[PDB]
């Protein structure tokens, strides 16, 4: 249910099985994981 | 590495347990309240 707009690129996780968002230092997402199980870091910033 | 806080039911720090020590001749089960959620402990070996 998450949009959003920005670049997709892989990860350097620890994650959890149970798990799925990463709301990195201040509730903000960052980091997110497929439906079908690929965790990628997500930036947002385009560029501006 | 966040610093994040919640407010939800905790267990406090330092707080009393009504532990129930039970052996070979001490069986330990009243009808107890539940008041807000329990933490709980059962030490065990092999997990009884």
């Amino acid at each position: 249910g998450l949009t959003g707009t920005g670049v997709l690129t892989p990860s350097s996780k620890r994650f959890q099985p149970f798990q799925q968002f990463g709301r990195d230092v201040s509730d903000f997402t960052d980091s997110v994981r497929d439906p079908k199980t690929s965790e990628i870091l997500d930036i947002s910033p385009c560029s501006f | 590495d966040t610093l994040y806080l919640t407010q939800d039911l905790f267990l406090p720090f330092y707080s009393n347990v009504t532990g129930f020590h039970t052996i070979n001749h001490t069986f330990g089960n009243p009808v107890i309240p539940f008041k807000d959620g329990i933490y709980f402990a059962a030490t065990e070996k092999s997990n009884v």
